[PDB]
């Protein structure tokens, strides 16, 4: 359960941390975070880690030194970072904190910052630059692609499940496969 | 007249507008300036969501008012 570990470090608020960690144990959340007050809440928590759609450099240093990524070879680091982007993509989707037509904008930017960070660590994990850019285009809404993060999440777990199955099995929540 | 549109991260883009502009028209100027399509734009003022048939005057939006933009991307 590497994910509840990382949420423990990332979310200082205990009510919100509780929300995120409880959601790892179910495939569907009926608590949503698309309302304006909720999006500002997330924004307050996660802005210190973001620089637009990218992780900011202080967050990156911190995260690469974490109990989760510190002594790992680049490829694993990248593979681990890829699954975390999938987790925030799920969190943003319609099965978790998102809805059919809306999603928590902040969680999409954090998922994007992790995917982008994974490409910087070892781009081989994606297998094609066109795939890396379709993933970004779907998280960000660019180039008229369908934005559905429920759909994006499937595309990410399918890649993880075939390209790096050990990592995926350990670093992606059991209830969510 | 200038207004400001703030994103969730603190970025502020500025528009030139008239009080009789519709919300469709405002979202269009953001697509001119920032490439964000209108159906991706959830605009807020004073806790109120800016509906598409309406004008800035309809919401008592005035010179140098600041609106909040939250991206509407499907889950």
């Amino acid at each position: 359960n590497f994910v509840s570990g990382i949420l423990d470090i990332l979310i200082s608020d205990n009510e919100l941390k509780e929300r995120f960690i409880e959601a790892l144990n179910s495939n569907k959340s009926d608590y949503k975070m698309i309302a304006d007050d909720q999006q500002r809440k997330l924004a307050c928590v996660w802005n210190p880690f973001l620089d637009g759609w990218e992780l900011n450099a202080q967050h990156v240093d911190m995260i690469m030194g974490s109990h989760v990524l510190k002594d790992m070879p680049l490829r694993k680091q990248a593979e681990i970072l890829f699954c975390l982007g999938g987790v925030f993509c799920k969190y943003s989707s319609s099965d978790m904190f998102g809805t059919e037509y809306d999603s928590p904008e902040i969680l999409r930017r954090y998922a994007n910052g992790l995917i982008e960070q994974a490409y910087k660590t070892d781009p081989q994990v994606f297998g094609s630059v066109y795939y890396y850019n379709d993933i970004l285009d779907r998280l960000q809404g660019r180039n008229n692609v369908f934005t559905c993060t429920a759909v994006l999440t499937d595309m990410l777990t399918e890649h993880a499940k075939e390209s790096f199955p050990e990592i995926f099995s350990l670093y992606y929540p059991v209830a969510w496969r | 007249m200038q207004i400001f549109v703030k994103t969730l991260t603190g970025k502020t883009i500025t528009l030139e507008v008239e009080p009789s502009d519709t919300i469709e028209n405002v979202k269009a100027k953001i697509q001119d300036k920032e490439g964000i399509p209108p159906d991706q734009q959830r605009l807020i003022f004073a806790g109120k969501q800016l509906e598409d048939g309406r004008t800035l005057s309809d919401y008592n939006i005035q010179k140098e008012s600041t609106l909040h933009l939250v991206l509407r991307l499907r889950g």
